[PDB]
This record gives C-alpha cells, sequence and structure tokens, in this order.
C-alpha cells in the first residue's frame, strides 16, 4: 500500500490522477495535513518544498519541480532567455520580448521601436494589441501588475477553409530522472472568425484562448483540432507532414528550455523527488517557422485526451518510483 | 593571543564535547594525561593552541572547558573516562535531577538553583585568561537542559561578559534519533531567548549526520558515538583557524565579519567532504576539484536543504591537507559555470579560502578513513530557513491544540511565552524571505 | 578570477577570490522574570495544598 | 531520579504485587534469600530503582504491603519470595473492608493510613533521589480501591513534586465478586483522574477474554489472569530496570505520554500471549511482534483501538534482534495506519530495544498506549453504575459509613467528563 495527498482545489488533471490511483486498489488517499505520505499532489501557490523528504521510512515524491516557475511566469521566461547563454538573445524560436514595470528595460525597448520605424515594416506588439508605442504604456500602468511587451506575429499560418489563426499546445512530462517525455497528441486551439489583416483593434480573431472564445464550434468540435486532422490538412494544402514541418522545431524548443534549467531544478541527488507536467504553447507562421509563446506550470488538458495522458502520468512518473505488487510519449534524448 | 572558553550543556553538548576535545588532543599531540612532548615552553606561553588549552607548572595542558549537566550519568563517564586527568573536577558540574525533556524546568525551575555555581566556575577560567575573546556553546535544541539551561546561561553571559563574542553549536532535532515528543517546543523556545545573545550559530541536523553515517560509512544503525566522531571533525575544521597559525578566521569576531552580515540571520550552513569508510578496502583518493564539488551536494551538508533555491551572503572554504591555491581557483572556475550559485545583490560573489597543510586527524579504530585532502565549506545561505519552516510547522500542530503546554505552565512559565517565541520565529522566517527571493 | 589578500606561512595559506562585484536585558530584568515564575509555581502548589486541605 | 517506592494494597494489589516482585527478582538474578546469583553486571546497574542494598550485600525490595485484612498478607509472607520483603514493611488492619469503598477511604482505612505513611517516610528518607511511587491495587474492592486512593491523596500532600504511578485493576461482570464493584470503581476513578500522573488500566474483562479466546483456557483462575498482569508489569518497567539508549524516567514518561493532565490512562499490551507453564517453541519474528502488540487481541484493556485514535505510543522490544528491523516495522505500522495516530502530535511513537528477554520467551514486545479508545472502558463502568444508582440500589452500605448521594453524583459526573474529554480528541 502506498499513500498520497491532494492539495490542489482546481486541478482537473490531478483530480483524474487521484481517481486513477485509488482505482488501482494500492493507493490510499490521506487527509490534506497528514505528513506521512509517499506522494504529494501539491498546491499552485506557496508549496512547502522544505517539508518534503524528511519523514523516516518514506520515499517522498511531488508533482512540481521547485524553481520551474522561472520558465512558466511571463517576466521570468523572458529574463531567462536573454540571460541563459544556452539561449541568449541570439534566439530564433522566440519572439522579441521586453519587461516593463509600472510606477526594467525601456532604453532597450525604444531602440527596437526606432529601428522598426526606420524601415517602416510591421511595428505591432502584444500585452490588448496596438501599433503605437506610447498608447500601450498607459495600459500597463492602469492595470497595476508587471507585463511583457512581445513582438506580434503579423503574418501567421492560416487554416483553410476559414482564413484563420491557431496555436498548438504540447504536453510535456519530466520524470524524477529528468527524462523529457513529449505526449504524441497535441491540440490546435482555433479562431472560427477570419483573421483581420490591417485592423489591430479586433479581439476574437487575434486571440485563440479557449475561455475567451466562448461562431464557437463551427468547423471542428469546440475549436479544437487533433493531430491526425492537422497532419492530413498539411499533406493536402502544403505537400508536407506535421512530423517534418512543425514537430521537429517543437521538440527542439522543449529540449532547449528544460536543458537550460536542469542544473537549477533537477532532483537527482535530493532527499525528495520531483516530476512535473508542462504545457508548451506554440505559434506556426506562414513560412512554417515555429515560435514559443509561454510555458504552463499547471496546464489544462483537452477533454477527449484526459483518460490516456493521466494514465501515462501514473505509468512513468508515479509507478516508476512506486511499483505495483506501454509508452504513449516520445522521449527527447540528451 | 586571545583565549576561547568552551561550554558544554546537556547530554548532547557534553558528549559532542568529549569527541571534540579527544580530537583536539590528537591534532596538537596531547596525551590522555595532559602532556605534550612537542611543547617546549613548559608552564605557559601564547601560541595558537593556547587559545583552547591553558598550561600548568607540571607541564599539563588543560582544556579551557566547562561541562554542565543537571544529571550525573553523562559527566560521570567523563570523570571516569580515558581523559579524566585532562580536566580538573571543578570544570565538571552536575545536579541531582534533570529537566525531564522540559524547557521550562531547565530554564526556570532547576536552572535557578545551579546558574550561580556555573557562572562562578566560568569566572574561575576567565581569570586565567590574559585577554579572553569569548565562548563556544555546545548543546541540543530538544533537551530540557540543552534548551532550557543554555538560554538562561546565554542571557547571563551577555550581562557578565557583554564585550565578548558567543558562538553556538546546536543539535537540531530529528525523529530518527529523537528522545522527546516536545523537541519542537523546546527548539522554538530556546531560539527566541538565545537569538539576540548569539553572534554566530552552527546548526547540525541529526538527520543529516545519521544519513551520512549510513550512506558513506556503511553503518546500518548509527550510534551517538558514530555521529559525535563525525560532528567533531566538522567542529575541528571550523575551530582549526583559532588553534593553528593562519590569517583567516583568527578570532571569533572575524567569524561574525566573514559569515554574518545581518545580525539575526546568523546560521551558516556547514558542508563537509569527504566522509570515507575506514573498513572500505579499496579507495581512490579524491582531488581538490572533486571535494570542492561535493560542497554543493545536499547529501554532504549538516542540514538537508537546497541552496539553489536561496541566496548566499558569505562563503568560506576551509581545506585540510595537500591543497594549493592554483588547484582551488581552477575548481571554483569550473563549478561556477555548472551550478546555480546566486548571491545577494549587495554582496560580492566571492570565496574566502583557508588552507592548512596538515591533513585531517582521525581517531584510531574509528569509522573515518585517513584522507590526503578534505574541505569544510561554511556558507551563510538563506536556504537553511527550510529547517526553520519544518520545525515551526511541527510546533504549530501541537500548539493549535495546546498539547503538552500544561507541563511548561506547571513550571511557572506563562502560555504567552509560547506564542511570543513562535511570532519571533515567524519574523525570522520572513527575514530570510526578504533577503532570499 | 582575481586573487587578493594572499597570506602564506608554514602551517598553510589563506586568500580571498572575488568572482563578481556587488550591485539585551539586565541582571535585574533576569531576576524579575525568574522569580515571577517561582511565584506562579508557589501559587499553584498552595492552591493544591488548599484543595487537599478541603 | 532513580528510586521508586512500591505500594501494594488489598487482595488483588498484593497478589499482582507479589507476582511482580517474583518476576523481576528472577530478571535481576535475586533468590528468595535476597542474595545475587545472576551472571551479568547489567542486572545490577539499575537495581537501586526497585531494590535497597541490604546488610551484608543483600537486596530488599523497596516495598510496602498494605491490607485491612490479615488474610492475604499472610499468603504473601508464606509464598515463594515472601522472605525477601522487609518485615517492618508489612502493615495490616484486622476487620477488613468488606468490598466497601467507604470503609476503605473514610472509616476502617482512615485508622490504618498513618501507620502506612510512617513506613513510606522511612523508605523515602533512605532514597538518594526519589522518583516517585507505584501502587498496585484493584478498583472493585474496598481496601485497594478505597484505602489505596486515600493513600494516594495523602502521599501527594507529603510529596507534591513526585510522580504517582498506578497499576489499577478494572472490574468486570465476567470476573466479579460483588454487585457493588461499579460503585467502588467510579469513586476510585474520580480520585485517579485528580491525583495520579500515570495509570496502567489493567482490565479484568480483557484478561479473561485473552485467557478464554486466545489462550484457549475454558475456565480461567486469578492465577491465569495474574500471569498476564506480571508479564505486562515486567514489560512496562524494563526501561526503568535496565540501561538503554534513553535515560528512562517516570517523569520523562509523563511529560512525553500525557498531552493533557487528565488524559493519563494507558492501554497496556503484550506479545506474544502465553498461558502458564506451557512453553512455545517457535520464536516470533520482528514483524509478528509488531503486528500482534498493536492488535486488540493483545491489549490489557478491553477497548478496540480502531474505535479511537492513539495520542502517544511507547513500545519496548525485548530480545536479541535487529534494531533496524524494529524501526522499519514500527514505521510501517504508523505509515500503513496513519489515520489511527493523531496528526497534531508529530512522531508520537517511541521505541526501545532491550537485550535481556523475559523468562521463557526468546523475544517479546510490550505496548504502552494513550489511546482515546480507553473511553469505552470508562463508559462500560458508567453504564453499570447508572443501572444501580438510578434506583439508589446497594447504597445503604455506603451511607451507613457516612457517605452522601452527592459524592456519587460528583464521581459519576467527573468520569462522564473524562469520557467526553477523550471524545473531544477523537474528532480533533
Ligand atoms: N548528535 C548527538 N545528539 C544527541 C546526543 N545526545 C542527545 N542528542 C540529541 O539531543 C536531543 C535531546 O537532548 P539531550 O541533550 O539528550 O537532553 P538534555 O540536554 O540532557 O536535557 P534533559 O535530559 O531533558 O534534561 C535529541 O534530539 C537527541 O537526538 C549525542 O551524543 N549526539
Ligand atoms: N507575439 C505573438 N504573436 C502572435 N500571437 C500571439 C502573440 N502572443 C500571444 N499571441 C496569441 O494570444 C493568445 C494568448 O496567449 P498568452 O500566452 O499571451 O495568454 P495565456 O497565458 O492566457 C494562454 P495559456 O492559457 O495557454 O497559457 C495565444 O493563443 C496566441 O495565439
Ligand atoms: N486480575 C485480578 N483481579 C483480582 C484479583 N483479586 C481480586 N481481583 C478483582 O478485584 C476486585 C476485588 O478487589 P480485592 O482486591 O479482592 O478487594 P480489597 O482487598 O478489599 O481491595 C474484584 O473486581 C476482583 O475481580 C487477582 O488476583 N487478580
Ligand atoms: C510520544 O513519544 C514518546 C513516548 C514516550 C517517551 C518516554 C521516554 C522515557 O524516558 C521512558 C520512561 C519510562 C518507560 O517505561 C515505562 C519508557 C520510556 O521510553 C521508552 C521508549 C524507552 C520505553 C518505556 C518518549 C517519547 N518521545
Ligand atoms: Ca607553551
Ligand atoms: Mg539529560
Ligand atoms: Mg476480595
Amino acid at each position: 500500500m502506498y499513500t498520497f495527498v491532494v492539495r490542489d482545489e482546481n486541478s482537473s488533471v490531478y483530480a483524474e490522477v487521484s481517481r486513477l490511483l485509488l482505482a488501482t486498489g494500492q493507493w490510499k488517499r490521506l487527509r490534506k495535513d497528514n505528513p506521512r505520505f509517499n506522494l504529494m499532489l501539491g498546491e499552485r501557490n506557496r508549496l512547502p518544498f522544505g517539508r518534503l523528504g524528511h519523514e523516516p521510512g518514506l520515499v517522498q515524491l511531488v508533482n512540481y519541480y521547485r524553481g520551474a516557475d522561472k520558465l512558466c511566469r511571463k517576466a521570468s521566461l523572458v529574463k531567462l532567455i536573454k540571460t541563459s547563454p544556452e539561449l541568449s538573445e541570439s534566439c530564433t524560436w522566440f519572439p522579441e520580448s521586453y519587461v516593463i514595470y509600472p510606477t526594467d528595460e525601456r532604453e532597450v525597448f525604444l531602440a527596437a521601436y526606432n529601428r522598426r520605424r526606420e524601415g517602416r515594416e510591421g511595428n505591432v506588439w502584444i500585452a490588448l494589441i496596438s501599433s503605437e508605442a506610447s498608447e500601450l504604456l498607459d495600459f500597463i500602468d492602469e492595470q497595476g501588475q508587471v507585463h511583457v511587451i512581445q513582438k506580434y506575429l503579423e503574418k501567421p499560418l492560416l487554416l483553410e477553409p476559414g482564413h484563420r489563426k491557431f496555436d498548438i499546445r504540447s504536453w510535456v512530462l519530466v520524470d524524477h530522472l529528468y527524462n523529457i517525455y513529449l505526449y504524441r497528441e497535441g491540440v490546435l486551439r482555433t479562431s472560427s472568425e477570419p483573421y483581420n489583416s490591417a485592423n489591430f483593434q479586433d479581439k476574437t480573431c487575434h486571440l485563440t484562448n479557449h475561455c475567451i472564445q466562448k461562431n464557437y464550434g463551427r468547423y471542428e468540435e469546440g475549436n479544437e483540432m487533433f493531430f491526425e486532422e492537422f497532419n492530413q490538412y498539411l499533406m493536402d494544402a502544403l505537400n508536407t507532414t506535421l512530423e517534418n514541418s512543425i514537430l521537429l522545431q517543437i521538440k527542439h524548443i522543449i529540449r532547449s528550455c528544460l536543458m537550460c534549467i536542469e542544473p537549477a531544478i533537477s532532483t537527482k541527488h535530493l532527499h525528495y523527488q520531483s516530476f512535473q507536467l508542462f504545457g508548451f504553447d506554440f505559434m506556426v507562421d506562414e513560412e512554417l517557422k515555429v515560435w514559443l509563446i509561454e510555458v504552463n506550470g499547471a496546464p489544462a488538458c483537452a477533454q477527449k485526451l484526459y483518460a490516456e495522458l493521466c494514465q501515462g502520468i501514473v505509468d512513468v512518473a508515479i509507478s516508476s518510483v512506486f511499483p505495483l505488487a506501454t509508452s504513449i510519449f516520445i522521449k527527447l534524448h540528451h | 593571543m586571545r583565549e576561547c572558553i568552551s561550554i558544554h550543556v546537556g547530554q548532547a553538548g557534553v558528549q559532542i564535547g568529549n569527541a571534540c576535545w579527544e580530537l583536539y588532543c590528537l591534532e596538537h599531540g596531547i596525551q590522555p594525561d595532559g602532556q605534550m612532548p612537542s611543547d617546549k615552553t613548559i608552564g605557559g606561553g601564547d601560541d595558537s593552541f593556547n587559545t583552547f588549552f591553558s598550561e600548568t607548572g607540571a607541564g599539563k595542558h588543560v582544556p579551557r572547558a566547562v561541562f554542565v549537566d543537571l544529571e550525573p550519568t553523562v559527566i560521570d563517564e567523563v570523570r571516569t573516562g580515558t581523559y579524566r586527568q585532562l580536566f580538573h573536577p571543578e570544570q565538571l558540574i552536575t545536579g541531582k535531577e534533570d529537566a525531564a525533556n522540559n524547557y521550562a524546568r531547565g530554564h526556570y525551575t532547576i536552572g535557578k538553583e545551579i546558574i550561580d555555581l556555573v557562572l562562578d566556575r566560568i569566572r574561575k577560567l576567565a581569570d586565567q585568561c590574559t585577554g579572553l575573546q569569548g565562548f563556544l556553546v555546545f548543546h541540543s535544541f530538544g533537551g530540557g537542559t540543552g534548551s532550557g539551561f543554555t538560554s538562561l546561561l546565554m542571557e547571563r553571559l551577555s550581562v557578565d561578559y557583554g564585550k565578548k563574542s558567543k558562538l553556538e553549536f546546536s543539535i537540531y532535532p530529528a525523529p530518527q534519533v529523537s528522545t522527546a515528543v516536545v523537541e519542537p517546543y523546546n527548539s522554538i523556545l530556546t531560539t527566541h531567548t538565545t537569538l539576540e545573545h548569539s553572534d554566530c550559530a552552527f546548526m547540525v541536523d541529526n538527520e543529516a549526520i545519521y544519513d551520512i553515517c549510513r550512506r558513506n560509512l556503511d553503518i546500518e544503525r548509527p550510534t551517538y558515538t558514530n555521529l559525535n566522531r563525525l560532528i567533531s571533525q566538522i567542529v575541528s575544521s571550523i575551530t582549526a583557524s583559532l588553534r593553528f597559525d593562519g590569517a583567516l578566521n583568527v578570532d571569533l569576531t572575524e567569524f561574525q565579519t566573514n559569515l554574518v552580515p545581518y545580525p539575526r540571520i546568523h546560521f551558516p550552513l556547514a558542508t563537509y567532504a569527504p566522509v570515507i569508510s575506514a573498513e572500505k578496502a579499496y579507495h581512490e583518493q579524491l582531488s581538490v576539484a572533486e571535494i570542492t564539488n561535493a560542497c554543493f551536494e545536499p547529501a554532504n551538508q549538516m542540514v538537508k536543504c537546497d541552496p539553489r533555491h536561496g541566496k548566499y551572503m558569505a562563503c568560506c572554504l576551509l581545506y585540510r591537507g595537500d591543497v594549493v591555491p592554483k588547484d582551488v581557483n581552477a575548481a571554483i572556475a569550473t563549478i561556477k559555470t555548472k551550478r546555480s550559485i546566486q548571491f545577494v545583490d549587495w554582496c560580492p560573489t566571492g570565496f574566502k579560502v583557508g588552507i592548512n597543510y596538515q591533513p585531517p586527524t582521525v581517531v584510531p579504530g574509528g569509522d573515518l578513513a585517513k584522507v590526503q585532502r578534505a574541505v569544510c565549506m561554511l556558507s551563510n545561505t538563506t536556504a537553511i530557513a527550510e529547517a526553520w519552516a519544518r520545525l515551526d510547522h511541527k510546533f504549530d500542530l501541537m500548539y493549535a491544540k495546546r498539547a503538552f503546554v500544561h507541563w511548561y505552565v506547571g513550571e511557572g512559565m506563562e502560555e504567552g511565552e509560547f506564542s511570543e517565541a513562535r511570532e519571533d520565529m515567524a519574523a525570522l522566517e520572513k527575514d530570510y524571505e526578504e533577503v532570499g527571493v | 578570477m582575481e586573487v587578493i589578500e594572499l597570506n602564506k606561512c608554514t602551517s598553510g595559506q589563506s586568500f580571498e577570490v572575488i568572482l563578481k562585484p556587488p550591485s539585551d536585558p539586565s541582571l535585574e530584568e533576569i531576576q524579575k522574570k525568574l522569580e515571577a515564575a517561582e511565584e506562579r509555581r508557589k501559587y499553584q502548589e498552595a492552591e493544591l495544598l488548599k484543595h487537599l486541605a478541603e | 531520579m532513580r528510586e521508586i517506592v512500591h505500594i501494594q494494597a488489598g487482595q488483588c494489589g498484593n497478589q499482582i504485587g507479589a507476582k511482580f516482585w517474583e518476576v523481576i527478582s528472577d530478571e535481576h538474578g535475586i533468590d528468595p534469600t535476597g542474595s545475587y546469583h545472576g551472571d551479568s553486571d547489567l542486572q545490577l546497574e539499575r537495581i537501586n530503582v526497585y531494590y535497597n542494598e541490604a546488610t551484608g550485600n543483600k537486596y530488599v525490595p523497596r516495598a510496602i504491603l498494605v491490607d485491612l485484612e490479615p488474610g492475604t498478607m499472610d499468603s504473601v509472607r508464606s509464598g515463594p519470595f515472601g522472605q525477601i520483603f522487609r518485615p517492618d514493611n508489612f502493615v495490616f488492619g484486622q476487620s477488613g473492608a468488606g468490598n466497601n469503598w467507604a470503609k476503605g477511604h473514610y472509616t476502617e482505612g482512615a485508622e490504618l493510613v498513618d501507620s502506612v505513611l510512617d513506613v513510606v517516610r522511612k523508605e523515602s528518607e533512605s532514597c538518594d533521589c526519589l522518583q516517585g511511587f507505584q501502587l498496585t491495587h484493584s478498583l472493585g474492592g474496598g481496601t485497594g480501591s478505597g484505602m489505596g486512593t486515600l493513600l494516594i491523596s495523602k502521599i501527594r500532600e507529603e510529596y507534591p513534586d513526585r510522580i504517582m504511578n498506578t497499576f489499577s485493576v478494572m472490574p468486570s461482570p465476567k470476573v466479579s465478586d460483588t454487585v457493588v464493584e461499579p460503585y467502588n470503581a467510579t469513586l476510585s476513578v474520580h480520585q485517579l483522574v485528580e491525583n495520579t500522573d500515570e495509570t496502567y488500566c489493567i482490565d479484568n474483562e480483557a484478561l479473561y477474554d485473552i485467557c478464554f479466546r486466545t489462550l484457549k483456557l475454558t475456565t480461567p483462575t486469578y492465577g491465569d489472569l495474574n500471569h498476564l498482569v506480571s508479564a505486562t508489569m515486567s514489560g512496562v518497567t524494563t526501561c526503568l530496570r535496565f540501561p538503554g539508549q534513553l535515560n528512562a524516567d517516570l517523569r520523562k514518561l509523563a511529560v512525553n505520554m500525557v498531552p493533557f493532565p487528565r488524559l493519563h490512562f494507558f492501554m497496556p499490551g503484550f506479545a506474544p500471549l502465553t498461558s502458564r507453564g506451557s512453553q512455545q517453541y517457535r520464536a516470533l519474528t520482528v514483524p509478528e511482534l509488531t503486528q500482534q502488540m498493536f492488535d486488540s487481541k493483545n491489549m490489557m484493556a478491553a477497548c478496540d483501538p480502531r474505535h479511537g485514535r492513539y495520542l502517544t505510543v511507547a513500545a519496548i522490544f525485548r530480545g536479541r534482534m535487529s534494531m533496524k528491523e524494529v524501526d522499519e516495522q514500527m514505521l510501517n505500522v504508523q505509515n500503513k495506519n496513519s489515520s489511527y495516530f493523531v496528526e497534531w502530535i508529530p512522531n508520537n511513537v517511541k521505541t526501545a530495544v532491550c537485550d535481556i528477554p523475559p523468562r521463557g520467551l526468546k523475544m517479546s514486545a510490550t505496548f504502552i498506549g494513550n489511546s482515546t479508545a480507553i473511553q469505552e472502558l470508562f463508559k462500560r463502568i458508567s453504564e453499570q453504575f447508572t443501572a444501580m444508582f438510578r434506583r439508589k440500589a446497594f447504597l445503604h452500605w455506603y451511607t451507613g459509613e457516612g457517605m452522601d448521594e452527592m459524592e456519587f453524583t460528583e464521581a459519576e459526573s467527573n468520569m462522564n467528563d473524562l469520557v467526553s474529554e477523550y471524545q473531544q480528541y477523537q474528532d480533533a
């Protein structure tokens, strides 16, 4: 018998993980404040990492990597890149991004606005989306919190029929050994309303968020395209495959991100043990070049894919540490 | 030359004291009967070893130490032990009945009756000192005596010797080698009373020492002796600069300067390498690069915590054995590029290095093998606050129900002191937060 | 990178290597706390011997 | 903190008391003559805890023998180890207490109590550092019940800062002398709540059931019951009697076991359970001892520990065994059954291993547990009390000795208080 605790209210993913753990008949859920556990399915904020791996006679494992917030928070991820020599500004899979504090890098941001003005080429940035420099700075000081100003992709890849916009979500599981596992199924969060070309002010066709979109469910069920339908489309419309044109770059971006932070976050020689499920958000443009948007620490999975991925987490992240008395992932070797 | 007086309080203090003074004697070539053939100025002198040992006309070298326990059993083994002639009986003080795992009984009840005798016996050693610089206090966090009597003594020593420096060697409690269920209570109570009276404090988590003995020395179930011989090695490494010719950490004031910028945040993390089994037949001797790299592995620390998720304020590297500056600098250069060593913005990313060419001394027959080189890293990291969070949470669980409180109140202590001690601790946790993140 | 304050002797040598630059209660107060706790002990023992008298 | 003063009162008190001195003298290698004959220096290193060094190198149990009837104390004097006890320490009345708590506490026993206290005082003055006192007695009789609790009250007044330890034998209809036993027990519990530091709740129901169900004896005697009592008594005193890795102490037990001063009633437990004489040949493994000592079949108080929660546990393992295996098993119990231990007292189980085994058994284990399940014992007595007291039945035996109905209502209230107090932490 193994023992676990649940400490995350909202987590629909780890609600399903706990459900599958109890169902195996070898895992007993204890009360939240019981210290005598094998597994913690911890909270989003203020997780007590310092308390883990200190109970005698127990191997302890947690579903979060400490310090992985440096990849998942907007302002941190931008800093890590323009810092981590492993990446440096000399990046090609990332967009030109800047951090702005409300009453810092403003000397650097205005130098990029000037050189883009010189060639008169597309000078559009993101948080609302505007073209002018000083008409966006009033928005940052109004809201209160620190926000990132990122180069808006003015020419994105368009799905036909519809003349649309989309973003790809990949699910990545990093085990206790720091094996990077990419889930073979991803999802395309689509905009049903055709993408506006000159007008920047429009809302629904520019952003592709599942919550903010709710034209809903016009072409595919719930504005979500699975990997077989998108592979088939690329084969007919663009003569290429998903594996070659998009997926190779995705694998490179995932691998480069987690290899960078490995010395800082790895639980290789620790008293406690960590795994984590990540949500990488991508952007394919007209020339089939893949861009990174952000990483998710507590990611939400696609409704049809829950049963297989959550079984996969149990398979290689949990049962590898706690065996019971096959692979749905692609291992990204390093 | 400025002298240091060692005070050992409770069972843990006394027994760790035993191992330390045993080790100091082997380092300086002092025999059981207090004789030292290598010493040429018979009767006295102001050498670096004279900081810890005073001399008599007979040629005997006597530890500048006082052992105090409220119970006879432990110190009686010192009185009858292999180093019985080394101490004069006035240095060894014992009561009738112990503090029975109760802080309040050790601080208020049984403390009051013995406190004046102890301070008088301390003064008797201070008057043998031509220019005393301060004290090293050895105790447990979880004992009745260790928490209770120490905190009272630390209060009184700030009155009688306000100019002088005080240093703590504290045994943080672990369930693997626990003696009392109220060890979290005793620990929070003592820290609160001691915090303003302590200049620099070295925490030794019994958990970490227990695991090092299991992992690196191959002992299935480590005894108190197994832990104490390992702790004393770390203690010896820290105190070596006071007992030997050198230019780093020459006095106790320099420990504050080098390791303690903020006065409240005064708990530097010790890390030691290498710990090698003597019963191990084949061993390949580790290099300067290898032993320095081990200082940043959590498995080798005196307290289990992650310095990657925290900031440094000071870092000392203390080498014993075949070590040269060239080899050290090359190791630092390689490590900096591989590991997450983050300092606070208001501090230089630096290392103060001390080398002593004489390799570490081991107790014959003991579990520790002879090594060509060893290192002890002392780093004031904000990561040590993990040990505070752990202990505070354990305090919170019991105190929420007022469990065991009556034993403390029944000794004249007030319930308010508990929550005063706890809020001071919560203040300390947030002091580490401000500096750390 | 820079090696400063290098001191050598027979016993060993010590130095500093910098990689990067930066960016009490009285005696009377003790007795008053200790004796007030003896007052609360004596009060509790007296209240116990009063109860046993009854 | 070394010397313990032992007091045995009444028929049950002296019978379980004599058996205790018989068992522990063998363990320390002491003959009926008082001379040492054993083959280990470890037998004498803490003999000062319960023995006094006699004239010409002989040991004398530090004990005091008390009864209002001269019958039972003659049986002790003529018994196997009867000659070891100091002759002056035999303090007896004549007319007996006739199963009456009032006669024990207020009238007959009031006459004799001062004679006992002079013997207590003579023994206490010899003690270098007095730890406290241990009483063996039943709560169903008149002497051990009534006068025992009177002695306790008087000893507390003379020695306010010493420990009070009791081995209290709880009455059950299954092994019952008189109908008035629920009355005597309830009045005695009232006293023990107020005036003792630690109480080992030896329940006669549990001892009977162990003898009947587990040990397969169809009609158990008092001897069969007292075999289990003496085995437990040795087990719960082992750490005070032999040197260990912890400097074991009656105060340190109280401090560590009693989170709230009223809740100081412990469930004793023993593994393996054995009948008189007939020896078992297969020695129990460490996982077997650990599994049994926590099982309700092995408890000396007839309570189901699954019906409650453990506040604190203390375990003592006796024999030549792997200390790592002991730690592993003890942690396995706590980690497989973490709901049955309170989360608000961290690391609430302490374990010791002593190398010296008891007579017969190669390796044994003793349980001391402050479980909230003990309320079942007190509820049982309370239910039997109310059945009679709701009709004021049998009360004339008490009122004829000067007692009032008020005192019975107070005692009932205070026990019901203790039951609801244990109940409070079974939900917390
Ligand atoms: N490392 C080490 N720890 C010890 C030793 N002895 C006791 N301890 C630890 O110290 C704590 C208990 O403190 P003790 O020093 O035994 O107690 P004390 O100060 O004698 O106080 P009382 O006996 O309660 O008056 C526990 O957490 C033990 O693990 C020792 O020799 N070495
Ligand atoms: N630089 C850029 N160029 C083009 N489109 C962008 C962009 N930055 C953001 N977007 C679009 O805006 C949407 C919102 O992404 P963003 O990461 O800013 O918010 P978010 O964190 O709420 C999404 P998630 O919940 O998946 O993490 C994306 O679906 C993307 O299509
Ligand atoms: N276990 C056990 N219980 C006993 C023994 N003798 C009497 N009792 C119980 O004790 C109660 C009567 O107490 P007893 O000691 O005989 O009366 P007293 O001498 O007046 O205190 C009854 O409930 C009996 O079941 C004994 O030898 N062993
Ligand atoms: C809740 O955890 C504990 C429970 C009990 C103790 C007791 C420590 C002792 O000093 C002691 C004293 C007398 C004893 O005989 C009855 C024992 C006894 O303790 C042991 C384990 C050695 C066994 C029995 C401590 C803690 N932490
Ligand atoms: Ca000299
Ligand atoms: Mg002690
Ligand atoms: Mg009878």
